[PDB]
């Protein structure tokens, strides 16, 4: 079946295109997610509730 | 045989990808965040209850201003609420009551709806006649519409059960781009904060990262054992969280091309219907079929809180852009705002 | 002394009415799915029974035990009004529940549509209470002023009637005979409609035996409801009417008291019949456990 | 009362919206919703025509009862992801063609169409969302079944059959086989009707079955049952 | 096209009664509340009456309460004013104004053309516009000031101040519907600001089409009150 071969060729092309990625280290990604979570800790009302005078749903 | 060679080659590429991913596993996320102070118990209260839907609520979406809300129920109605006062701003009747998704345009001028009719309807909220009118109907999907998200005022992205995603130009009503590659139904969409990438989870138990302009699949993430029903981007746009029917959430990192953390418990065996992050990204909220929502510590994988108060399956979750409140909607016909 | 038995029995009743009925109310708050009109009617009946169990019986106990009423003429009228209101509201609720069930098989589609309404049920319950009060309370309170009152030797608390049989006949007919006949008619109509439909379906196995068994169960249920209501109430009504026409003669003293306590037994047994056979109330009770 | 004039105007607008929502809900609560299922070309279309690419809805009225019929064919996507959206339907109308016993699926010639219909029926009736939902079974194309049984015995698809090659017995055997698939006999009832291309009692039969379903639900909700 | 056409004016005797009608076309008439606003030959705008959508709430100005009746005919899309016991002070041009109220809406966004009715023979907020006229030149900016006797800032954060413009021989037109909120279809050259009781409307790059009378209105509480009107010339 020509169509089945075409499908396999498409899958091979996609796998090749996804294979060549400049993958960073997982420790680096964990460090960057932490850094982002720390940098914006005080701007998150649900993690650090705001005074009732500042709460629109009070 | 060409086919044998192709299949063998596919396997070689998959093994190469697996080895490249494993080579990047220097240290787990849980080891790095071992010395972080826990957030502690997070307790939230119900500030508002939104009544008026007469059937199951299937979707809701926050307005960009953090005050206006759109909810869709299969009683045939789309309702736009004022969350501070609980006033109903608009009630839009639908030609087809089998709605499964809704969206709010970033500018607030338009709303989107869709469902089992295979059509994405666009409603104009600000007309001269004073009504809400169907400004457009996008057709071209062969399966049910599962999720839609306004990429802009003239562009929208949709996913359906025909296993494909589509980027539509609303003005001409045509489909500008098609995203194929999933082998199952596409269940959820999540646009990036810069709107140049989007991620979708399918019933083939995988997620795919797509480039909007190119129209190409950038990455594929696996690890769930069942269907993926919900998906959300991390606030900085370099990671996302997916919830499936296997009763677990997972956090995937885009740059490492792997999975950082799993959020699971022994007392939870139902599926996950919805997931969203808090503004910082520290908390991960997930709604379940248990009739309630769990607040997880995204950086430590510990349950930080529970939101209970629905009598049926929690179907939809949202967090405002300013981070003030959460909204939950369930099959009990009620929406609740928490803070 | 023998009293240790008599009072003891009363104690059991005082709890059986208060506990079981309390339990019903608990389910109403325990489960949020118990919010249909029928459930509201069942609640109203539970409230009527509970108020009888906790207030009327405990206060009457001294009168039966000692033969004297403490604080006479200051509590006589309040106790009489409360007692008559509660009994008549129980009867009216029995009729209201029967009417709702009768509608469920005649106006089937209309009924299915209106079951959720919490306003219609509240309006019907308020009407029931209002009619129950208007039937008797005014005649208890506003009779001494008209006829000169008295007729009560020291402290006995009983209405200025009980010797004039015209008002007794009228009140009984508007309070028991009419509601009893209506309950009988509604239950018979339900049974006949169920029998007719099953027959047609058969004309059109385990499933067959199952339908017939369920029909038999319903037939036993309806019969039990009607029989218990009539049995508990008719004796006291007839005995009091007979007493008055005889002007105190004809009736042995022991019989009058026994008939009086049978109506209260009905308020005690009510939770067993209606609330306990409902499947939603059973589910709520199981959830409590 | 702490509200400005415009806030009071907005609240009055909300009250009018609630009023309209209540009216629409009251109107919708009186309608009988039916879910129509079948195994492809199983006579479903003939049933639709007699009684009257996403979901398709038909509206008809009989004896003051409004019926909304939802045909969910032409949805070649996973069923488990959208079946729960029909959880509250009054009844499921299931159509089976009686001639399929002598035919096989075009996509798979080794599979008999009757077995596919039985599998779909078994999946629908024993589904967890429809534990108490009754099924109205329409066995269509009965005429053609009488003209083929005399030449094609049921042993082709039912090897254990030991009856005569007469419609009267074959139809009863088929009805039994389809009703044997119900594993919830204590909760749901199945109504079976034999129909053909020229039948006018189809709507009356649906009316009777739906009336029985509604009355049984009302009784179960009032106690008694 | 949105359209409001008023009819029923003319000359009437003192003590008589006339019925004014306002026929609406091109919008969802039942979703809008309606106002009747009049302008005596003195060119000052006076709010007369208001009937909400659904006819739930009705308000009248004191000067006409008990003599005027406002009503609606939704199926026929017409608004009505019944005027009885007319007095010479009722001579004026009457405008039919539509106004819709929900979060983020734009009230007073369309005015009718008017009917000329001629008759032969304490707690209200006061709005002040000190300058009656201002000679201006094209291409230059202009500033128009408004003063309120009571603060227009509500506890919910809104300042209910409305700016209207009336060109020679035309109906008034909304420019700013809440302090700092430009109306739909209005050129960006108009801008507004203020605080509590002092408000300013600024016009940049003045055009010949921007010559007219500018009116200041408060929508904080009924009755609604207008300014005297500031006139631009040249
Ligand atoms: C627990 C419930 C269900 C049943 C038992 C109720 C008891 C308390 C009732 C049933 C019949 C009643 C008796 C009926 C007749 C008389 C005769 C009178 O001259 C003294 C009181 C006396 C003796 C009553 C006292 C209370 C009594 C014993
Ligand atoms: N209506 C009669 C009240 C009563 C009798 N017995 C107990 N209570």
């Amino acid at each position: 079946n020509t169509a089945s071969i075409a499908q396999a060729r498409k899958l091979v092309e996609q796998l090749k295109m996804e294979a060549n990625i400049d993958r960073i280290k997982v420790s680096k990604a964990a460090a960057d997610l932490m850094a982002y979570c720390e940098a914006h800790a005080k701007e998150d009302p649900l993690l650090t509730p705001v005074p009732a005078s500042e709460n629109p749903f009070r | 045989s060409e086919l044998d060679q192709l299949r063998q080659e596919a396997e070689q590429l998959k093994n190469q990808i697996r080895d490249a991913r494993k080579a990047c596993a220097d240290a787990t996320l849980s080891q790095i965040t071992n010395n972080i102070d826990p957030v502690g118990r997070i307790q939230m209260r119900t500030r508002r209850t939104l009544r008026g839907h007469l059937a199951k609520i299937y979707a809701m979406h926050w307005g960009t201003d953090s005050r206006l809300l759109v909810s869709a129920s299969q009683d045939g109605k789309l309702i736009i609420w004022d969350s501070y006062t609980t006033n109903k701003v608009h009630a839009i009747p639908l030609r087809s009551s089998w709605v499964m998704t809704c969206a709010y345009a970033p500018s607030g001028n338009y709303v989107a709806c869709g469902g089992l009719d295979n059509i994405c309807s666009i409603y104009n909220l600000k007309t001269r006649e004073g009504n809400v009118r169907v400004s457009r109907e996008l057709a071209g999907h062969t399966g049910y519409l599962s999720c839609c998200r306004f990429l802009d005022d003239n562009q929208i992205v949709t996913s359906s059960g025909d296993t494909t995603c589509a980027l539509w130009d609303i003005e001409t009503g045509q489909q500008t781009t098609t995203f194929t590659g999933h082998t199952g139904d596409v269940m959820s969409l999540s646009l990036a904060p810069d709107t140049r990438l989007f991620v979708s989870g399918a019933c083939d138990a995988s997620a795919k990262l797509w480039d909007v302009r190119e129209g190409m699949c950038r990455q594929t993430f696996t690890g769930h054992e069942s269907d993926i029903n919900a998906i959300c981007f991390f606030p900085n746009g370099n990671a996302f969280a997916t919830g499936s029917d296997d009763a677990t959430c997972r956090l995937f990192d885009l740059r490492a091309d792997q999975e950082l953390m799993t959020y699971s418990h022994d007392n939870i065996i139902c599926g996950i219907t919805s997931v969203s992050f808090s503004k910082s990204g520290r908390l991960l909220l997930a709604g379940y079929d248990d009739f309630n929502c769990n607040v997880w510590d995204a950086l430590k994988a510990d349950r930080a809180g529970v939101l209970a108060g629905h009598d049926n399956r929690v179907s939809c979750l949202g967090v405002t852009d300013d981070g003030m409140a959460v909204a939950t909607g369930s099959w009990d016909s009620f929406l609740k705002i928490w803070n | 002394a023998w009293t240790a038995v008599l009072a003891a029995l009363m104690a059991l009743l005082i709890v059986a009415t208060v506990l079981g009925n309390a339990l019903v109310m608990l389910a109403f708050v325990a489960d949020s799915s118990l919010r249909t009109q029928n459930n509201f009617f069942l609640l109203n009946l539970a409230i009527s029974d509970f108020l009888v169990g906790a207030f009327c019986i405990p206060l009457y106990v001294p009168y039966v035990l000692t033969g004297r009423w403490t604080f006479g003429r200051g509590l006589c009228k309040l106790w009489l009004v409360v007692d008559y209101l509660l009994c008549t509201s129980s009867a009216f609720n029995i009729v209201l529940i029967s009417y709702d069930r009768f509608l469920s098989v005649t106006r089937a589609v209309s009924y299915r549509a209106q079951q959720g309404d919490t306003r219609r049920a509240v309006r019907k319950m308020l009407l029931v209470w209002v009619l129950a009060f208007l039937l008797y309370g005014p005649a208890i309170l506003s009779w001494e002023y008209l006829s000169g009152g008295s007729s009560i030797p020291e402290g006995h608390c009983y209405a200025e009637f009980f010797y004039n049989w015209y008002f007794l006949i009228t009140a009984s007919t508007l309070e028991f005979f009419t509601p009893f006949l209506s309950v009988t008619f509604f239950n018979l109509s339900i049974y006949l409609n169920i029998q007719r439909r099953t027959r047609l379906r058969l004309d059109g196995s385990f499933t067959q035996r199952f339908r017939l068994s369920r029909d038999r169960k319903v037939a036993k249920s309806l019969a039990v409801i009607v029989s218990i209501f009539g049995l508990c109430w008719a004796p006291y009504t007839l005995l009091m009417i007979i007493r008055a026409a005889c002007h105190g003669h004809c009736v042995p003293d022991y019989w009058y008291e026994t008939s009086f306590w049978l109506l209260w037994a009905n308020s005690a047994v009510n939770p067993v019949l209606y609330p306990l056979c409902h499947h939603s109330f059973r589910r709520a009770f199981t959830k409590l456990l | 009362c702490t509200l400005s004039a415009e806030d009071k105007a907005a609240v009055e607008r909300s009250k009018m919206i609630d009023r309209n929502l209540r009216e629409d809900g009251e109107k919708a609560a009186r309608e009988v919703k039916l879910l129509l299922l079948g195994a492809g070309e199983s006579g479903k279309n003939t049933i639709v025509k007699q009684m009257k690419t996403g979901i398709v809805e038909t509206h008809f009225t009989f004896k003051d009862l409004h019926f909304k019929m939802f045909d969910v064919g032409a949805q070649r996507s996973e069923r488990k992801k959208w079946i729960h959206c029909f959880e509250g339907v009054t009844a499921i109308i299931f159509c089976v063609a009686l001639s399929d016993y002598d035919l096989v699926l075009a996509e798979d010639e080794e599979m008999n169409r009757m077995h596919a219909s039985m599998k779909l029926f078994d999946s629908i009736c024993n589904n967890k969302w429809f534990t108490d939902t009754s099924i109205i079974l329409f066995l269509n194309k009965k005429d053609l079944f009488e003209e083929k049984i005399k030449k094609s015995p049921l042993t082709i698809c039912y090897p254990e059959y030991a009856g005569s090659n007469t419609y009267e017995e074959a139809a009863a055997y088929i009805q039994c086989q389809f009703e044997d698939l119900n594993k919830r006999k204590d909760t749901k009832e199945i109504y079976t009707h034999f129909t053909c291309s020229t039948d006018t009692k189809n709507v009356q039969f649906v009316f009777d079955a739906v009336t029985d379903v509604i009355i049984k639900n009302n009784l179960k909700d009032c106690g008694l049952f | 096209d949105v359209q409001l056409v008023e009819s029923g004016g003319g000359l009437v005797q003192p003590g008589g009664s006339r019925k004014l009608s306002c026929s609406a076309s091109g919008f969802a008439f039942s979703s809008f509340g309606m106002h009747w606003v009049r302008q005596a030959p003195e060119k000052g705008l006076e709010w007369v009456a208001y009937i909400s959508s659904g006819s739930g709430t009705i308000y009248y100005a004191d000067t006409v309460k008990g003599r005027f009746t406002i009503s609606r005919d939704d199926p026929k899309n017409t608004l009505f004013l019944q005027m009885t016991s007319l007095r010479s002070e009722d001579t004026a041009m009457y405008y039919c104004v539509r106004s819709i109220y929900y979060y983020g809406s734009s009230p007073f966004d369309f005015w009718g053309q008017g009917t000329t009715l001629t008759v032969s023979s304490g707690s209200d907020i006061v709005m002040t516009q000190a300058t009656s006229s201002v000679p201006v030149t094209p291409g230059e900016s202009v500033s128009i000031s408004c003063r309120s006797s009571k603060s227009l800032l509500h506890s919910n954060g809104n300042t209910y101040l409305y700016w209207f413009l009336q060109r020679p021989g035309q109906s008034p037109q909304l420019l700013i519907y809440r302090m700092s909120n430009l109306a739909s279809g209005v050129p960006d050259r108009f801008s507004g600001s203020g605080s509590g009781t002092a408000f300013t409307l600024t016009i940049s790059r003045l055009e010949a089409e921007d010559v007219g009378v500018y009116y200041c209105m408060q929508h904080l509480e009924y009755p609604l009150t207008f300014g005297a009107g500031t006139k631009l010339e040249l």
